[PDB]
């Protein structure tokens, strides 16, 4: 609802991802990103919902 | 084992919960904004030492805690000397106001001295270097909310006078009142109660 | 059927490991790991071995599961269950403790 | 720079206040040590 | 020299709404236009937004004092 | 021992100086943080029947603003202090205008002597500390917040701002270690400056009782 | 009499002691460096079956600053009520967060405040809360119902 | 117009990190004329590609050639001539990050435009000037088509 | 002790060294790894154990978990 903004990590998120490349473009579709109340990236789970 | 512990855990914990409630049933937040009991005896001067409810607060990060005495400076200092870097950030008619005005430059330097003192405060508050803290307003999401509402585009130079921030924060600090009053004893406590959020 | 082989291999290694701990203590070579009796250092070594064994076999259980697996999907959604629940179902149950 | 020098000299004044306080405490210790003597 | 919060507490809001809704149900004069509803809580809520509740809240201080606050005086929260 | 008693004597004296400095009195910066070597060079480095014998490292210190307000800090040799020992202590406080004092016993004083302490009280306020308790400065501890003893003028302004009877404040009992540190008496408010994890700082007040 | 008890070396009630390097950042020595970093130091700690606290604090080469006691009653007798409050919250926060769960600070502050509000350590049982001068109709609801009336 | 970018690309890898999802794969590419790097998720199920395939990728702001800047809602029933009629793969999305080699003083020479086609991420990366058409939170279309050469 | 035979001195030194070794607490086991960066000290000297991955930093003692 609305225009939420938030960031979360999906449960399978590899620790060594945030370091390397592909940071803002996750191969695994981990790294949940909500902008303007839109789901841009990431799978949802207990960590986000 | 699990079945055993279950059956015993139900009998003991339920009595501990009862005793808790009975030793703190009448504890409440009076209109004084003070935490008293049945006898009117003052428990806490402010609820939770901070005057703020349990529902609205969130986990956040202290930025000025645990950087180092040089990464802190080149990140919270606002140099007004580098002429090339301020035309990147600020528009053309703000980079002269900070490159000539000696009032604006003393003001910006005085603010950093305040942050450097707040930094030592933080380090006697939070030894062990624990960035994580619980506070009312999620600043970083508010900022982000601001970026998405007004369509910021963080790649153009901004028109926000570096002094409107310094003085708007000073005027904002005023409006966040927990302990009302002008008394020195009241100002001190107001200052105290809102120290971490400030 | 490859995972089965890995598990069995791990398990045998484990059973093997414990026999040497038993030999050392049975021939008085297991030196008391500082802050312990003899009988404690032993129990620690054993439980280490066995816990290692369970952890290792649990890992190859997780790694073997297809993305279409239904235990996995309820663990990575966090809906119900944990990675040790898959381990116990597929690979090994583990060490049964009382007190 | 002048403000640094005036603040430094003011720190010297506080050093001097320590000097007068230390002589003062020593100055009454000579009168008092007589009282520790007659006490026993 | 009122020192209390200028905001309507959730508890005040609850009992003022409840209290006013009771009065409404008892055939009180309404202080707001009814666009065609009949629930006393709905009415009371409407009145609340209009700051037209004919009620003042007597807030007791721990010392024994008190401060009276009109409904139109204090800042409604929800 | 002979070496360990010199160590212990100096430690006690250092904590007493930091005490009388927190109480508000006047101590030189040299006597506050002196080290053990010049404590050896100062008396005799020989307490086993020698020169740094007790009742010679006793101290008189005068208040910071009233230079006539003094306080003794006695050091009995008797492990268990008795009435005739504190009778002499009191006997020669009367030759001066000193009222406050402080008895650093080795072992506990006798319960009959404690009476003489209270009996003599309103005219000569004296109190006891065990040498054991003095080995450490408790105010330095990381659990102990900052304690500030409020003045009579500002206790009324605190109770007047909050519109609050002194009866309604939290309590601190007279025997509390931190109460004995400051030498506060019944009916005396204590300010407490706490580092708060949700506020940053917290100031709370405690009434002595 | 000489066999059981002669205290050849050490202090009483300290039934045994363990010697530990801290692994975590919880008991590690923290030191702000000369550049502003925090730099957790790894120093020996001793951890004990038994309490005495005052004979411990007094020992040389022992930190009289950071030497905590776990027994909240020893803390009341040695460091006084305002230290009890801090230490009680630390103990109660340990038994809460151990399992990974989190409780808001308000509630921990509040209980530790109520328990330390009358100067003496006030117990959450009849021997505490009913000895408080609360009034009879409060007391009788809890325990002792006939007796306090 | 409204042509935010165009080049030919080739598939250098289909999913070199290893196929992480069944209907979708991480194309890695470089461009023929502007020498842009590209990462692009595609519906590998409805639109399959192999290594060494060439495609004309036209990132557009609109679909309509006249550049009349449609609203952002689905309407299938539309007479107006589109850009999609000469393409094979067409997607709609948001540019959600723009990132670059900015220094403290001087400007950037290279940009990464990151866009999400409803979950299917893309990073088009290279010369800042060739990427001057992109602005964060703007809407965008993909318009790719395989070159049979 | 200083007047004792060289054999008795060496025996006492060995017994003292063994007593010290026996009273040394066992270092908590786990797999040492540089894969994890500590959020507090930013060093890579960490030890992990899987049960959920528990991680401890060997430099600052900071502990955290991955699910």
């Amino acid at each position: 609802p609305g225009h939420i903004n938030c960031i979360r990590t999906h449960s399978t998120h590899p620790d060594d991802e945030d370091s390397g490349p592909y940071k803002h473009i996750s191969p695994g579709d981990t790294k949940v990103v909500v902008e303007n109340g839109e789901l841009i990236m990431g799978i949802l789970c207990k960590k986000s919902l | 084992e699990g079945l055993i512990d279950t059956a015993v855990k139900t009998a003991e914990t339920g009595y501990i919960q009862r005793r808790l409630i009975k030793s703190m049933e009448s504890v409440m937040v009076k209109y004084d904004a003070t935490v008293r009991n049945s006898i009117n005896q003052v428990v806490q001067l402010r609820y939770g030492e901070d005057g703020l409810a349990g529902e609205s607060v969130e986990f956040q990060n202290l930025a000025t805690l645990k950087p180092s005495n040089k990464a802190f400076e080149k990140k919270f200092r606002f140099d007004y000397t580098n002429e090339r870097a301020l035309r990147r950030t600020l528009q053309e008619d703000l980079v002269k106001d900070v490159l000539s005005n000696a009032h604006i430059q003393n003001e910006l330097e005085r603010e950093f001295e305040r942050m450097r003192e707040d930094r030592e405060v933080l380090r006697v508050i939070f030894p062990t270097g624990d960035s994580k803290v619980v506070l009312p307003c999620n600043l970083l999401r508010m900022i982000w909310n601001a970026q998405k509402i007004f369509h910021i585009n963080p790649r153009l130079p901004s028109d926000l006078h570096p002094i409107k921030v310094v003085e708007g924060v000073k005027e904002l600090s005023k409006k966040l009142v927990i302990v009302n009053g002008d008394d020195p004893l009241s100002r001190q406590a107001q200052e105290n109660a809102t120290l971490l959020f400030n | 059927s490859k995972t089965y082989q890995d598990i069995q291999n791990t398990i045998k290694k484990a059973k093997q490991d414990v026999i040497e701990v038993i030999e050392k203590a049975h021939n008085n070579e297991l030196e008391p790991t500082p802050g312990n009796t003899l009988r404690q250092t032993f129990e620690n070594q054993v439980n280490r071995i066995l816990n290692d064994a369970r952890d290792k076999t649990g890992s190859s259980a997780q790694k073997s599961l297809s993305e279409y697996n239904n235990f996995k999907s309820m663990v990575v959604s966090g809906a119900k269950g944990s990675k040790i629940n898959i381990s116990q179902v597929i690979a090994v149950v583990g060490q049964q403790n009382v007190e | 720079r002048q403000k640094l020098l005036k603040e430094q000299e003011e720190k010297r004044l506080r050093e001097k206040e320590e000097q007068k306080k230390l002589l003062e405490q020593r100055a009454q210790y000579v009168e008092k040590t007589k009282n520790i003597l007659m006490f026993t | 020299k009122r020192i209390t919060t200028p905001y309507m507490t959730k508890y005040e809001r609850a009992r003022v709404l409840g209290t006013r809704a009771l009065q409404i149900a008892m055939c009180a004069p309404v202080m707001v236009e009814l666009e065609g509803e009949t629930d006393p809580l709905l009415i009371a809520m409407k009145e609340l937004k209009a700051r037209k509740i004919p009620i003042i809240i007597r807030r007791y201080l721990p010392d024994g004092s008190y401060e009276d606050w009109g409904v139109d005086e204090l800042i409604i929260s929800d | 021992d002979d070496e360990e008693e010199t160590y212990r004597l100096w430690k006690i004296r250092k904590t007493i100086m930091q005490l009388c400095h927190d109480r508000g009195y006047l101590v030189t910066q040299d006597e506050l943080d002196q080290t053990l070597e010049e404590f050896k060079a100062q008396f005799g480095d020989k307490p086993s029947e020698g020169r740094p014998r007790r009742t010679d490292l006793t101290v008189l210190v005068a208040h910071n603003d009233d230079p006539t307000d003094q306080m003794f800090v006695f050091f009995p040799e008797e492990p268990k202090v008795g009435i005739k020992t504190i009778k002499v202590y009191c006997q020669r406080m009367q030759e001066e205008n000193i009222t406050r004092a402080l008895i650093v016993v080795q072992q506990g004083m006798t319960p009959s002597a404690k009476q003489s302490l209270v009996d003599m009280a309103p005219k000569y306020i004296l109190e006891q500390f065990l040498q054991q308790e003095l080995l450490i400065n408790i105010t330095e501890h990381e659990l102990v917040p900052e304690h500030v003893v409020m003045t009579k003028e500002e206790v009324t302004e605190l109770l007047a701002r909050y519109k609050l009877r002194e009866n309604q404040l939290p309590r601190i009992q007279a025997g509390d270690p931190v109460a004995r540190y400051f030498g506060i008496k019944r009916g005396q408010v204590v300010k407490i400056i706490r580092p708060s994890e949700t506020a940053g700082r917290y100031i709370t007040y405690r009434l002595v009782q | 009499n000489m066999l059981t008890d002669m205290t050849l070396q050490g202090i009483e009630q300290i039934s045994k002691v363990y010697m530990h390097l801290p692994q975590t950042d919880n008991k590690k020595k923290i030191i702000i460096t000369e550049d502003g970093e925090f730099k957790a130091l790894q120093e020996w700690i001793l951890e004990t079956d038994g309490v005495s606290l005052m004979r411990v604090l007094s020992e040389k080469d022992v930190d009289p600053v950071r030497t905590t006691s776990n027994d909240i009653v020893e803390i009341f007798t040695v460091l006084g009520i305002e230290a009890v409050r801090k230490a009680l919250e630390r103990e109660l926060y340990h038994v809460i967060s151990f399992d990974g769960s989190y409780v808001n600070y308000r509630h921990l502050a509040l209980l530790c405040d109520t328990m330390t509000c009358r100067g003496h350590l006030m117990a959450i049982t009849r021997h505490g809360v009913n000895r408080q001068d609360t009034g009879p109709l409060m007391k009788c609801s809890f325990e002792e119902t006939v007796d306090v009336l | 117009a409204g042509i935010l970018f165009e080049d030919i690309f080739d598939v250098k890898d289909i999913d070199p990190e290893g196929k992480k999802f069944d209907r979708v794969s991480r194309l890695h590419c470089e461009s023929e004329s502007f020498k842009m790097d590209l990462i692009l998720d595609v519906n590998i199920q409805i639109y399959p590609v192999d290594l060494g395939d060439k495609f004309r990728l036209v990132i557009a702001s609109t679909l309509y050639e006249d550049g009349t800047l449609d609203d952002g809602e689905y309407n299938p029933t539309d007479d107006r001539p589109s850009r999609a009629d000469q393409f094979e793969y067409v997607m709609y999305g948001k540019v959600y990050r723009i990132e670059g080699d900015e220094t403290s003083t001087e400007a950037a020479t290279r940009l990464s435009a990151y866009v999400s086609y409803g979950g299917l991420l893309m990073r088009l990366q290279g010369d800042a000037n060739n990427l001057h058409g992109f602005e964060v939170d703007s809407r965008v279309y993909l318009l790719m088509k395989k070159l049979a050469f | 002790e200083e007047m004792a035979s060289d054999e008795l001195k060496e025996m006492r030194k060995n017994l003292t060294k063994e007593a010290i070794r026996e009273h040394q607490m066992a270092k908590t086991g786990g797999t040492q790894t540089d894969l994890f960066t500590c959020g507090k000290c930013k060093k890579k000297n960490c030890t992990y154990t899987q049960v959920t991955t528990f991680v401890v930093c060997n430099e600052c003692g900071n502990r955290w978990k991955f699910c």
